[PDB]
């Protein structure tokens, strides 16, 4: 959401930085806590109940004098929200090397035929086999709207344009998927109403020849009161077990989710926040309240790190401290960070300055113009990718300048301009290197000095950007986080 | 926005660099003044070099006197 856990952040800070704290600053900051969640659609009763929950969580009254309070008062709210998102029944995940089929259902307009290819890609980004099947036979171009972001995501699928009944055709389709092996087969089902009597015995029809193996229902987040009743008859019916929240990005925050959530006791797996098909984000219950309390994940980002999977940290250092730079690796960091994941992720799970930074509106476009960055490069030779400096020998043939052009498109001022930056980089290397002893590998120099790690900071400090250090915490904080960074 | 771009890239990198490479670092220990206090210190020992010496009565082991 972005916006609730900054007004949920502010009112523990508003608990906190007090001379004092008594039974009416409690209530004081609860207010706080109270308004937030009431801006987020939430039910007056269930508030009323988080309230309640807490003050029986934290009793200031005969509390052992002597032991953080505010520490166990920020603790007692931060279960709460995680209870309060959290059903208690563990979701359910594909097994490798069996065949698992997941069947989609919702309402008109949820954005099942957007989700059916997320999920696809997502899995085939970790490795699994998928295909797509399309039983849509009501929506007009339903198929091929299917077919197009298929075909855009790389992903098999299948479907006709003339068959009318969905059963037949979601159940072929799922029996010739099965011939060659295919471990996750999701199946795009129409849209459909409770009110509607017909499509309720066709979702039978087909959950009963498709027999999927998890059923999951796809709820819009600017829906308002009537999801519940939406929602309960679903399940009722149907075994679903799994929900997916989409259009993160409108204005009624999903607020319904708590109460569906309470309903159907079952979890939320990802959450999508756009339109586009990269735009998919997990649902991680203790981390995203973590968020919410400038407690950003350290166990996410390192994973992430670890799934990126570095081959070799010796001869890359041993190059490091004797000043070489070169564009082949320079290209390959690129490619690390493209195959890192969404931007906005990165710094979302952070403790520091917050994850509403990263703007959708010009970040998106600004990852694609990095992207023109590996077009440009990839006009250069291997002589020129495995140069010592490319500003050197970029400076004596200006001929070369005119066959990266010719690769590329016009180039004249992008060639300068990524040579500078290629120079910037370079020279922090070469500093980097001449910090004298701040990586691992050869002697046995486990424990890095004060004196070197601030020269290191110092160095690090004076190259960044301004506005961003200053709010970042100082050196203290940059320190502290990196430390944070190397326990977790 | 290139700023903002810049500040997210160099972010990113040092996470990487350190997640990869750097080991054990202090978190804040008042980083130490020994920077200009090995100057400082060179001109404290050149004192302490100049410590006052006591002055002593010479050996001289002569002769004898005259009849
Ligand atoms: N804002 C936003 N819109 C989304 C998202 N996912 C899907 N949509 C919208 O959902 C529409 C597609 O819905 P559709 O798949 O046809 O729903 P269906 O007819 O029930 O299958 C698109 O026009 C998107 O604009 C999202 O994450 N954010």
């Amino acid at each position: 959401l972005a916006d609730l856990g900054r007004k949920i952040t502010s009112a523990l800070r508003s608990l906190s930085n007090a001379t004092i704290i008594n039974e009416e600053v409690l209530n004081a900051m609860l207010k706080e806590v109270c308004t937030a969640l009431l801006e987020a659609d939430v039910n007056i009763k269930l508030v009323k109940q988080l309230r309640e929950n807490v003050k029986s969580a934290i009793d200031l009254e005969e509390m052992a004098s002597g032991l953080n309070k505010r520490k166990m008062i920020q603790h007692a709210v931060f279960k709460e929200l995680v209870k309060l998102v959290d059903p208690g029944v563990k979701a359910w995940t594909p097994t490798k090397g069996k065949q698992n089929v997941i069947m989609f259902v919702g309402l008109q307009g949820s954005g099942k035929t957007t989700t059916c290819s997320k999920l696809a890609y997502y899995y085939q980004r970790k490795g699994w086999k998928t295909c797509l099947i399309c039983a849509d036979t009501f929506r007009a171009g339903a198929f091929d709207q299917l077919k197009q972001n298929a075909t855009k995501a790389r992903i098999p699928f299948y479907g006709s344009y003339t068959e009318m009944d969905p059963v037949i055709i979601a159940s072929e389709g799922v029996e010739k998927f099965k011939n060659e092996n295919f471990e996750i087969i999701i199946v795009d089902t129409s849209g459909r109403h409770k009110q509607e009597d017909s499509l309720f015995e066709e979702m039978l029809q087909v959950a009963n020849a498709i027999q999927p193996d998890n059923i999951v229902y796809v709820m819009d987040a600017s829906i308002g009161q009537a999801c519940e009743a939406q929602a309960k008859a679903f399940k009722d019916k149907v075994d679903v077990a799994s929900v997916i929240v989409t259009k993160l990005d409108g204005h009624a925050k999903g607020g319904g989710a708590l109460s569906a959530v309470a309903a159907t006791k079952s979890p939320i797996i990802f959450i999508g926040t756009g339109e586009h098909i990269d735009d998919f984000e997990p649902f991680k219950t203790q981390p995203f309240i973590s968020k919410l309390l400038g407690m950003g994940d350290i166990e996410g980002l390192i994973d992430k790190v670890n799934e990126l999977k570095l081959d070799d940290n010796e001869a890359l250092i041993e190059k490091l401290k004797h000043g070489q730079f070169t564009l082949r690796d320079m290209y390959e960091q690129f490619q690390n960070i493209m195959k890192m994941g969404p931007f906005s992720q990165i710094l979302g799970m952070i403790p520091g300055f917050g994850t509403d930074f990263m703007s959708k509106g010009n970040e998106q476009e600004s990852m694609a113009r990095l992207k023109k960055l590996m077009t440009i490069m990839d006009s250069m030779n291997d002589q020129e990718l495995d140069s010592t400096d490319g500003a050197k020998v970029f400076s004596k043939q200006p001929g070369r300048i005119q066959r990266v052009a010719r690769g590329s498109g016009v180039s004249t001022r992008d060639v300068q301009e990524l040579l500078t930056q290629y120079t910037k980089f370079a020279q922090m290397v070469k500093k980097m290197g001449g910090i004298k002893g701040l990586f691992k590998g050869g002697d046995m120099s486990k424990n890095v000095s004060q004196s070197q790690m601030a020269k290191l900071n110092q160095q690090m400090a004076k190259m960044m950007d301004p506005r961003v250090l200053h709010h970042m915490g100082g050196m203290a904080g940059l320190q502290s986080m990196m430390r944070q960074f190397q326990q977790g | 926005l290139d700023k903002l771009i810049r500040v997210g890239i160099i972010l990113v990198l040092l996470i990487w660099g350190t997640v990869l490479l750097l080991k054990s670092i202090p978190h804040h220990s008042n980083t130490p003044d020994y920077q200009e206090p090995n100057s400082n210190y060179t001109n404290d020992g050149k004192l302490k070099v100049s410590f006052s010496v006591v002055r002593n009565n010479t050996f001289h082991p002569k002769y004898h006197e005259l009849h």
